């Protein structure tokens, strides 16, 4: 048991290094998409009219 | 002699003289009559069964095509709604005066860049699922 806990902690320790960087990408994407909708939705009106 | 046959030379006249015309004609009449007799006695052709539709939906998930590796309802299947009425001005693409893309063109291309990114996001989702 003491042999396995350390391995699990090491594995979970590494994942926390990869999760944090992926969270930042989410915030950058969630604002980029909003701009994409406006620029995309701000041209359809030209076709409509 | 790819563009031609091998016996392009008119001087070679062996095959014409190797069999007489009457003999060769006799064979033609013989093959014709038996073939006609075979056709008359031939069995009727079986009716064409229904065309073997490919039906790529074989996989045990409705709306998946293992042969094509493409789903029917993708991640953002509504991403085409923004460019399926798109049209372009003939013969344009560059401003004659300034040399830069005219304002409408640079806007039209920008709304195509988003669609390309949408396609790439789909592929990554498919890659993980495989």
């Amino acid at each position: 048991l003491r042999e396995q806990i350390l391995l699990n902690g090491a594995r979970k320790a590494r994942l926390t290094e990869l999760v944090k960087e992926r969270m930042a990408y989410q915030e950058y994407q969630t604002i980029l998409e909003d701009l994409d909708a406006q620029v995309n939705a701000a041209y359809l009106k030209r076709t409509r009219t | 002699n790819f563009p031609l046959p091998e016996r392009c030379s008119p001087y070679d006249l062996e095959l014409p003289n190797s069999i007489s015309r009457e003999e060769f004609q006799a064979r033609k009449k013989r093959r014709i009559e038996e073939r006609r007799e075979a056709a008359k006695n031939a069995p009727p052709p079986q009716p064409k069964t229904k065309p073997t539709a490919s039906i790529p939906a074989c996989h045990e998930i409705q709306g998946y095509m293992p042969g094509r590796l493409e789903f029917e309802t993708e991640y953002c299947n509504e991403a085409e709604e923004a460019v399926q009425l798109m049209s372009f001005d003939p013969g344009d693409g560059i401003n004659p005066r300034t040399g830069e893309l005219e304002p409408e063109m640079e806007l039209k291309l920008t709304v195509m860049e988003i669609y390309n990114n949408r396609l790439t996001q789909r592929v990554e989702r498919k890659k993980v699922i495989f």
